[PDB]
């Protein structure tokens, strides 16, 4: 698995990978690592799928319950400390989950690393996953605050091919979202094959 | 463990409890509290003010947070209770959502628990009601009322306690937009409400004001006095 | 003492334009001895949903038992049947519940959805699933798969129309795929059971597979 | 439970034209020590069930004493309902289940007869849970010696009648006694049909030992 | 059994709570205990009401506790129930001094065994504490300090206050005599003796009917000691002077 | 530890040998390890020491209570039966095998042993770490109608072959013979032990 | 006076006041019918409305493929006592893989609903109930009551004005065995039917329909499905 | 108000409450039972209220165990809460001791039962009374009664109801001693149908059950052709 | 003295039939279902000038495609609006779909009659809830109205009114529906029987309304809209 988001100038960049493995076997080339809390907040997964997959839809649930009782949309530093939180009651049962929840509230956009030890982290960029090392190397060599969007969408989509090449748990193809100020926008969801033939021309 | 239902309805639909502890809230000490437009005042009456007693230990005028403040009538010792457990909802709040609390937030926390007692077993409603004043994180002034039965709304100029009708008659009458105008003239509000009520008028009102995003300021005798002069 | 066992045998899941597949094979295996020959792994949900179970057969049992009451429970509650999507759902959070003492079961769900379309949601123990379009589980689920992937999926082929698959085909294809995995692995043997579930309702079918 | 003390080994168990029968020797051993060889570890549950069990005696006694008052409990009532073969088969399943999930399992594996409405019953239920049902069961050492004999018979004649699963059963037993260590050559045959269950023993088997002079 | 409930903890139809205000009638009638704060110290001044020929002395004090290093209290009304709240203030003192390795600030005592007595009035169905408190205490916060705390878990800071037997009287006595910042331990147990001597229906006041412990800062160790009778008896004289 | 007990028309004979260990020190040499749950119901004790006395003394309590509930002397096959559920119920947490043999007048004399909870009446019973060197000579030496006489010598020969061999059993014998009339004790000290080929 | 208000308080001519008024609770429910022949059976039950604008309140429930019901009374009990029901027909097929026997089921009920009869602060459930059910026993209509006594019968009718159903019941239960589905179901309708008023009549708005038979599951028809069973009533 | 809680004694130092339920146990049908020279017999007067109901409803006898009977009288939910608890106690007893339990020690247990709700007013005393009948060849035969005060006596002969004071005194007039199961069916037929009232409480059942040699020491409901015999011998003789 | 749990000689629950006297004293609301939605009408019931009318909220989101108007003790129905809302979106956990107005109703209606003070547990209540509420939203068989009491009885109705006007509101909704009944008429119809029962001259401040339709989300009217449909 390899995922990883950065705010840039026009908003948050959010892109992931799809494979999901058992041992050396491939499970899935068509996994989502993406949940949708809302329209304006997205989690990402990496770690154990029925781990990811559970707590991020239960952070959902509160999410959604927190809107019906105060009437306004949580924030994204109070959905990032609800999921930390919740999985620090788990600590030490050897979960495994490596999320990033990306939004943005009135604090402008917001990026949070949220992980099962429950460290919470707010940063300008991200990387997690089993590809994660690949990923920061072409990330952090072409990132610039002031990128254009499809400038950000070019980075994001070398930084997890480049993942695919080298790390053996990670490929299938890239899903990519953009989080604006009117709420997140799905970019694409390019095979990750196509791209680096064409990469590598 | 005590199990037995004090709150029940009688043949009219009336929970007599919550009635009584209404009773309770009428014989309280009045508090006016007055919503301006950069400010937000509150005034308690003293009723017996003795010589031989440490003011600042039977205030009515108490912190809930560094934007949220309240005065009650009723029963003092219930207050302490309430109060106590709102200020460590607050710090609770400020602790899994990174954030001061909104005024009608701890405002439905206080009215949620007050309701709780009143469909509860072994327990009887606390015998208080409350004015919640503050300011949110956008600067918006906030004000608040909760009572016995766990009913809350947001006022602009709101009278509780012992003369409750009287004091609300005259602000009706006297709550304006030109009346809230600056400080001076919605601190002098409260003060020319309270005196409506309290007798003697000068020493006999507890005044404090919470001014945007400062903490909240208690005025002194003499500094209570020259508004009395102006009025 | 372990409280497990691995019992073997394959499920497999296809979903079509307007049909859904869920076969499995019927030998019940133990260390190296086989407890019988004439064990499904397929059991009926609804009048459209069909689950396909493998992995510890007590556990097995147990899941199909709780499954079975949570769609009546669902039905006495909401007066409706659930739905295939549902049942996925649902399955997902009771996998979930065991998460420190897992269930050692590989679902496959195969039915049709609200607009009655194929859908197959697989499933791994604690309960991570997603709907796919062909899924196989189980003893030689790794024989299968690439196979599905190139004959179905049309992967690694090229200049190849991409023709939607007829049910004719895909009854074919799932008989075969059987009687291949048949001869390599050795949990998988004895005979077939497909169920196929379209409008008209659910019908078996049982094609004979090697014995030794 | 978590470590066995006396076991007794496999229990064999036949289908056949009208009825089920189902045999096991009467030995409660001790680690290879053959301790208790007159005991019996085929219960008779009500009129069309019976019950054979291997591993854990004390285990089975417990189950035992557990399924006789359930039979009696629900013969006191007296409504014309009463716990069928299946029943009996679904019931053990899961209380097997139950104790293996609590990680304190009843160590025994058992095999269920049984014959009613015209239709014989013939179910298996080990201590992880498993459970199934099919046409010839053996437990332990019996699954390897005497289900492939009863099975190779099954293959060319699937419904045999009451004297053929007899004398298979006899012949299996013998097999048993030969090449299993923990087994001894006194055994008991319960046979369930219309009539009801009956338990026959002890019995032995007529053993050939040619091959020492060979 | 609701038929033999005697529903201690529910509002009267005027918003009253009986049980508590019965509680405070027991009170009015116990011995007299007053309240004086001074410049250099505070002072707590009862009338005892164990009298008779035969009872031994055996003990510190009747009606006078030590709370902690830093505190005192003297009680009115139930004895039995005093002795409940004495040791729990004790418990409360020790709480707090084990947390924080500080002595608990007098007003967060009292107010810690007040929110004891409010929860009876509210929940549980049994009666009240039928005690009032004086505590008198020294802390780094506000020095010396005295509080009135009674059955309602009300509680409130004075200069001067009594509870008991006569404690109207000694009031308007104390808001006579009382001097804001003027006062001396001499000065306020001279008033003392001098509401004491008319709150007691005995016209000759004696040594033997009060008891009277000081608090005082020596050394930056706060002394907190019950008069002996000599003392007493010149205070009483002194009285007689004037 | 050695303990016996046979059947007879009339009774019971119950027998064992009085070594405590602790390693290979003996700490008691002349224990007692036949224990009475009630009036004609006796047990001997085999195992953990604890454990077995722990057990003896709740099932005589449970016993004692039982008989005077029903107003009546106690069955044999209740008194095995509380001894069974005690085993039988903390089965992971014991280790020790109480043998029951007594009298009754229902069905006179019984021999149960409750071995890890299990129970089963049988004609003679051997228990203990001493009982396995002995298990041939017993199925060699019992005969059916036998005498109280022939079981005491029975019993005495048996414990006496395995207190010899076993290093955990010695000491002296002690002897229960439970009938109708009631109990009577017998010791069989060192120097009145049966011989044997002890070369 | 002093003797009508709890349950555990007997009064000085041997009777429970609390467990008779919460008897009064199912006299004022909706009527309904249950009958049975030999291979069925079937509960009719008059749906009420509270107004014009109202739906008709639901009174026969599922409970299991062999079992449903029929209430009057307190609905909140109703619902409470069918869950109680669903539960341990849901337990019997976890455990034993079987339906639950009807009457066994009955009998849960009765020990269920009698303990609050007997226990300070409780009260008896103030629900009546008619239970159709088919086991191997063939069909069964049971009667439960408020006072956690039950019935085994042929016919029955609980509700307003349920005695002239009663009688009526009574008057034609002689042919319910040789009764087909269609004649059975006639029957009941006609029972049902004689404790309404002169003026009002059954119609497809305010009847309910629920059978259970040999071989067919326990389904319950509404409006428009009650149709043909209404078409040909005299 | 003396007689409102079973926690209180009236000055006359009287339970009123025990005394209320024992007056809902003489307001309902007479069962009785007779102790043979080998067995016990039951025999209660079934009231029909209805026609609806179907023959064999309301049974008021019942099988508490193998060997154990049991007839009831009054409120039928009491007495059905009261024959699951006997089942307990039975079941429970074989669990602990491993065989069936002595009728004295079952009609003790549940006596004591029964006597715990005398005492409290957390709850109130059962409203009903039954007896307890059983046979073993190493007990003989044994019949008790337990009534709402918690008191448990073995009888003879009993007779609970409405009409167990004329019963008696029809159940005096024989030798049950020296009498039979078989022979002592037809008494109890014909003594059931003697007391029975044909204006008040019209339409009754004839219930009956026996336990003894004659059924191997298991309890059973008396069967059809021998039931019939004595009820057509009741008749017959009245 | 009687305990909450007590039936009276009518073969009711004395508690519950007080409880159902307390709802006649709330506010009127009306609910109206068509075939192009569900509209709900509930007056505020300003008491005071200085009261601020947006603090009185008596129509509350369920859901996206549930909404709620409540009537009677109204700090009794936020508990049962929580448990309504917590059971939505467990049902969305569990089963990736949206809870029917239907199963929303009931799960509610389940916790009326959950009252008691001898056998409950630290946590029960020890009285029914003093509220009526008015249950409307979209599903698969599209709009839907429901009504449920103290009692736990709830059922689906065409057009209910709640409150203090329940009588006079209920023949004037029967008189003035049909069937065919458009949205745009089933909110005007409302409006003008909330304004013929209301003793305060009905405006765009005092009343609530918000209407679910198949497709769009709960919406609350807003001043503008409420505006001119007051014309």
């Amino acid at each position: 698995t390899t995922t990883l988001a950065f705010k840039f100038q026009h908003g948050v960049i959010v892109a992931v990978d799809s494979r999901a493995t058992a041992g050396n076997y491939i499970s899935s080339s068509r996994v989502n690592k993406v949940i949708e809390i809302n329209p304006s907040l997205l989690g990402t997964m990496s770690g154990c799928a029925a781990d990811c997959q559970y707590w991020e839809r239960l952070l959902a649930k509160e999410c959604r319950l927190y809107y019906l009782r105060n009437g306004e949309r949580i924030s994204v530093s109070a959905a990032s400390k609800l999921l930390s939180n919740m999985v620090y009651q788990y600590r030490g049962m050897d979960l495994s989950m490596g999320s990033m929840i990306c939004g943005w509230d009135k604090k402008g956009p917001g990026l949070y690393y949220v992980d099962q030890n429950g460290t919470r982290l707010s940063g300008n960029m991200f990387s997690t996953g089993s590809g994660s090392t690949y990923a920061y190397g072409v990330m952090d060599s072409g990132y610039q605050p002031s990128l254009s969007p499809e400038e950000a969408y070019e980075l994001g989509r070398r930084a997890i091919t480049y993942a695919t090449h080298r790390d053996s748990y990670s490929g299938g193809i890239i899903n990519m979202y953009h989080m604006k100020e009117d709420g997140w926008v799905k970019v694409e969801s390019t095979d990750v094959n196509e791209l680096l033939h064409q990469y590598q021309e | 463990s005590y199990d037995r239902a004090i709150t029940v309805f009688s043949p009219d639909g009336h929970l007599f409890q919550v009635e009584y502890a209404q009773e309770a809230v009428k014989k309280g000490s009045t508090a006016v509290g007055v919503r301006g437009k950069d400010i937000v005042v509150l005034g308690v009456e003293k009723k017996s003010v003795a010589k031989l007693q440490d003011e600042r230990t039977v205030r009515k005028i108490c912190a809930l947070d560094d934007n949220v403040c309240m005065a009650f009538a009723g029963l003092t010792a219930d207050a302490r209770i309430v109060i106590n457990r709102a200020r460590v909802e607050c710090q609770s709040h400020r602790l899994t959502v990174e954030d001061p609390v909104t005024v009608e937030y701890i405002t439905r926390y206080i009215a949620s628990l007050k309701q709780r007692y009143t469909q509860s077993n072994g327990r009887r409603p606390f015998g208080i009601s409350a004015l919640i004043v503050g300011f949110d994180f956008d600067g918006t002034p906030r004000l608040y009322q909760t009572d016995p039965s766990g009913t809350y709304h947001a006022w602009k100029a709101n009278a509780i306690g012992r003369g409750a009708k009287s004091v609300r008659e005259f602000l009706e009458k006297n709550y304006t937009d030109e009346a809230i105008e600056t400080d001076d003239l919605t601190i002098k509000l409260v003060i020319k409400a309270l005196l409506e009520v309290v007798q003697s008028g000068g020493k006999n009102i507890e005044l404090a004001v919470m001014r945007r995003d400062q903490p909240l300021k208690i005025l002194n005798p003499e500094e209570i006095e020259k508004y009395v002069a102006e009025i | 003492f372990s409280p497990y066992a691995f019992n073997g045998g394959t499920v497999l899941a296809i979903a079509g334009e307007d049909f859904s597949i869920v076969a499995s094979d019927t030998r019940l295996s133990e260390g190296f001895s086989i407890h019988t020959r004439d064990s499904p792994k397929c059991y009926k949900l609804t009048d459209k949903t069909v689950i396909g179970c493998s992995g510890f057969h007590g556990d097995c049992l147990t899941l199909t038992k709780i499954i079975e009451a949570r769609l009546k429970m669902y039905k006495h509650s909401n007066n409706k049947t659930m739905t295939t999507g549902a049942i996925a759902a649902m399955l997902s959070t009771i996998l979930y519940s065991r998460r420190f003492f897992p269930y050692y079961v590989y679902n496959i769900i195969g039915g049709l959805d609200e607009e009655g379309k194929g859908a197959v949601y697989s499933f791994d123990p604690v309960g991570s699933y997603q709907r796919d379009s062909f899924k196989a589980g189980g003893s030689a689920s790794a024989m299968l798969q690439p196979l599905l992937d190139n004959q179905v999926g049309f992967k690694n082929m090229q200049n190849v129309e991409h023709v939607p698959l007829s049910l004719d085909r895909a009854m074919r294809l799932v008989k075969d795929v059987f009687i291949s995995a048949a001869e390599r692995d050795v949990y998988t043997g004895d005979a077939l059971r497909i169920c196929i579930v379209t409008k008209e309702g659910i019908r078996e079918e049982t094609v004979p597979l090697r014995k030794d | 439970t978590q470590n066995p003390m006396v076991t007794g080994t496999s229990v064999l168990g036949v289908k056949f034209e009208g009825g089920v029968v189902i045999a096991a020797d009467m030995l409660g051993s001790y680690g290879s020590l053959a301790r208790f060889r007159n005991i019996s570890r085929i219960m008779r549950v009500n009129d069309s069930t019976m019950l054979g069990a291997s591993g854990d005696y004390a285990d089975f006694q417990y189950l035992k004493q557990v399924l006789g008052q359930m039979v009696i409990d629900e013969e006191l009532l007296g409504d014309g309902h009463s716990y069928s073969p299946r029943a009996i088969h679904s019931w053990l399943t899961r209380a097997m289940y139950s104790r293996r999930s609590k990680m304190n399992p009843l160590w025994n594996t058992m095999v269920i007869g049984g014959y009613a409405d015209g239709e014989s019953f013939l179910g298996y239920v080990d201590m992880l849970g498993v459970a199934y049902e099919a046409p010839s069961l053996a437990t332990g050492y019996g699954a390897y010696l005497a289900q492939p004999l009863l099975r190779e018979v099954l293959e060319k004649q699937p419904v045999l009648s009451q004297t053929e699963a007899r004398e298979l059963v006899e012949r299996c037993m013998r097999v048993l006694y030969y090449r299993d260590a923990r087994s001894y050559n006194r055994f008991q045959i319960a046979t369930v049909t219309e009539k009801g269950v009956e338990i026959e023993g002890p019995l032995s088997a007529e053993t050939n030992w040619e091959i020492a002079h060979m | 059994s609701r038929r033999y409930d005697s529903r201690t903890t529910i509002f009267s139809p005027e918003g009253r709570l009986y049980q508590v205000e019965y509680a405070m009638e027991a009170i009015g009638h116990a011995g007299t205990c007053l309240g004086i704060l001074a410049n250099d110290g505070v002072l707590l001044a009862a009338e005892r009401r164990n009298i008779h020929k035969l009872l031994d002395e055996v003990f510190f004090s009747e009606k006078i506790y030590k709370l902690n290093e830093d505190m005192a209290c003297s009680v009115a009304g139930i004895t039995s129930d005093a002795n409940v709240l004495t040791n729990e203030l004790r418990l409360i003192a020790q709480r707090y001094l084990l947390q924080y390795q500080e002595p608990i600030p007098c007003e967060q005592l009292v107010t810690a065994l007040c929110d004891i007595k409010q929860a009876y009035t509210q929940f549980g169905g049994k009666r009240p504490f039928g005690v009032s408190l004086l505590y008198i205490g020294w802390d780094k916060h506000y020095g010396f300090q005295l509080y009135q705390s009674d059955p309602s878990g009300n509680y409130g800071g004075w200069k001067a206050t009594c509870i008991g037997n006569n404690s109207a009287a000694a009031v308007s006595m104390l808001k006579q005599d009382y001097k804001e910042g003027e006062m001396t331990l001499k000065s306020a147990l001279a008033l003392a003796i001098k509401v004491l001597n008319k709150t007691m229906d005995v016209s000759k006041l004696s040594a033997e009917k009060v008891e009277i412990a000081t608090l005082t800062r020596e050394n930056g160790k706060t002394v907190i000691r019950v008069l002996k009778q000599k003392e007493v008896e010149q205070l009483i004289k002194n009285h007689e002077e004037e | 530890t050695t303990i016996m007990a046979v059947e007879f028309d009339g009774g019971v004979v119950v027998g064992s040998d009085s070594r405590v260990s602790a390693g290979e020190a003996v700490v008691n040499r002349a224990f007692n390890k036949l224990s009475p749950l009630h009036q004609h119901i006796y047990c001997a004790l085999s195992g953990s020491a604890a454990d077995a006395q722990a057990m003896a003394d709740m099932a005589a309590y449970q016993l004692e209570l039982h008989g005077l509930e029903l107003e009546e002397p106690p069955l044999v096959l209740a008194a095995a039966n509380v001894v069974r559920n005690i085993s039988y119920k903390y089965r992971e947490d014991l280790s020790a095998h109480l043998m029951i043999a007594g009298w009754d007048r229902r069905d006179g004399g019984q021999v149960y042993g409750t071995m890890g909870g299990m129970l089963t009446r049988q004609p003679f019973a051997i228990g203990g770490s001493g009982s396995t060197y002995i298990y041939g000579y017993v199925d060699a030496a019992y005969k059916p109608g036998m005498s109280p006489e022939e079981c005491r010598s029975f019993t005495t020969n048996a414990i006496a072959l395995a207190m010899n061999r076993d290093g955990s059993s010695g000491g002296v014998i002690h002897l229960v013979t439970i009938t109708a009339a009631g109990v009577d004790y017998q010791v069989i000290l060192g120097n009145e032990l049966p011989k044997f080929y002890d070369e | 006076n002093q003797y009508d208000n709890d349950v555990t308080v007997w009064s000085p001519q041997g009777r429970i006041h609390q467990i008779e008024y919460a008897m009064e609770a199912v006299k004022q429910g909706s009527a309904t019918v249950g009958l049975k022949s030999k291979t069925h059976a079937v509960l009719v039950a008059l749906k009420r409305a509270q107004s014009e604008l109202a739906a008709h309140q639901k009174k026969i429930l599922h409970v299991d493929n062999h079992i449903g019901i029929s209430i009057a009374g307190l609905t909140a009990d109703a619902r409470l006592l069918c869950n109680f029901m669903r539960q341990e027909c849901l337990d019997s097929r976890f455990v034993f893989d079987r339906p639950l026997p009807v009457s066994r089921l009955v009998s849960l009920i009765g020990s269920k609903t009698q303990i609050p009869t007997q226990r300070y602060g409780r009260r008896p459930y103030g629900v009546g109930l008619l239970i159709a059910g088919y086991d191997d026993m063939g069909p069964h209509i049971f009667q439960t009551c408020p006072s956690a006594n039950y019935f085994d019968c042929r016919a029955m009718s609980i509700g307003a004005r349920s005695q002239s159903a009663r009688t009526y019941l009574e008057r034609h239960m002689s042919g319910f065995m040789e009764c087909n589905l269609n004649e059975l179901v006639k029957h009941g309708l006609r029972a049902l039917r004689e404790t309404l008023p002169a003026e009002q009549d059954l119609t497809t708005k305010n009847v309910s329909i629920g059978i259970v038979g040999k071989d067919l599951e326990f389904t319950i028809y509404d409006d428009d499905d009650v149709s043909p069973f209404l078409e040909g009533l005299e | 108000g003396y007689d409102l809680s079973a926690s209180t004694f009236s000055p006359d130092g009287r339970v009123f409450q025990v005394e209320y339920a024992m007056k809902a146990v003489e307001n309902s049908s007479t069962a009785i039972g007779i102790r043979c020279k080998d067995g016990v017999v039951f025999g209660v007067e079934k009231l029909v209220l209805s026609k609806l109901y179907e023959e064999g409803s309301n049974k008021r006898l019942f099988n508490v165990d193998r060997h154990v009977g049991m007839a009831v009288a009054g409120l039928l939910a009491d007495a059905r809460s009261l024959a699951d608890i006997a089942r307990e106690e039975a079941s429970n007893f074989r669990s602990n001791f491993g065989y069936n339990i002595p009728l004295k020690h079952l009609a003790d247990r549940v006596a004591m039962y029964v006597h715990a709700y005398t005492l409290y007013s957390a709850v109130r005393p059962f409203g009903c009374s039954f007896m307890l009948g059983s046979y073993s060849v190493n007990d003989g035969a044994q019949l008790y009664m337990i009534d709402p005060s918690g008191v448990s006596y073995g009888y003879w002969g009993c007779a609970i109801g409405k009409a167990r004071q004329a019963a008696k005194t029809e159940i005096e007039k024989l030798q049950m001693k020296e009498m039979t199961c078989r022979d002592i069916v037809k008494e109890v037929a014909k003594i059931i149908y003697i007391v029975h009232d044909e204006v008040k409480d019209k339409a009754f059942e004839l219930e009956l059950s026996w336990v003894g040699e004659i059924t191997k020491g298991r309890h059973e409901i008396v069967p059809k052709d021998i039931r019939e015999e004595a009820e057509k011998y009741a008749k017959e003789s009245l | 003295d009687r305990g909450v749990n007590t039936f009276s000689p009518e073969g009711r629950l004395f508690q519950v039939e007080y409880a159902i006297e307390a709802i006649k004293l709330g506010s009127t609301a009306i609910g109206i279902q068509t075939s192009e939605g569900v509209c709900l009408a509930v007056e505020k019931r300003i008491t005071s000038p200085l009261m601020e009318p947006s603090s009185i909220e008596k129509i509350v989101e369920i859901d996206a495609h549930i909404g709620c108007a409540m009537s009677g003790l109204i700090a009794d129905a936020k508990t049962l609006i929580d448990k309504a809302r917590v059971e939505t979106q467990n049902h969305w956990f569990t089963y990736n779909e949206t809870m029917t107005v239907e199963s929303v109703t009931q799960a509610v209606s389940n916790l009326a009659l959950q009252f008691g003070e001898e056998d409950a547990d630290p946590g029960a209540m020890s009285r029914p809830f003093g509220v009526a509420l008015l249950f409307g939203g979209v599903d698969e068989k599209g709009p839907q109205l429901f009504h449920m009491d103290p009692s736990g009885t709830f059922v689906q109705c065409d057009a209910r009114a709640i409150g203090s006007a329940s009588e006079g509101a209920q023949s004037s909704l029967q008189e003035v529906y049909h069937k065919s009944m458009t949205l745009k008429e089933a909110i005007k119809s409302s409006l003008i029987i909330l304004k013929q029962v209301m003793e305060e001259k009905l405006n765009a401040t005092n009343i609530e309304l918000a209407t679910v339709q198949p497709g769009q989300n709960f919406h609350m009217f807003t001043k503008e809209e409420l505006e001119e449909v007051i014309k």
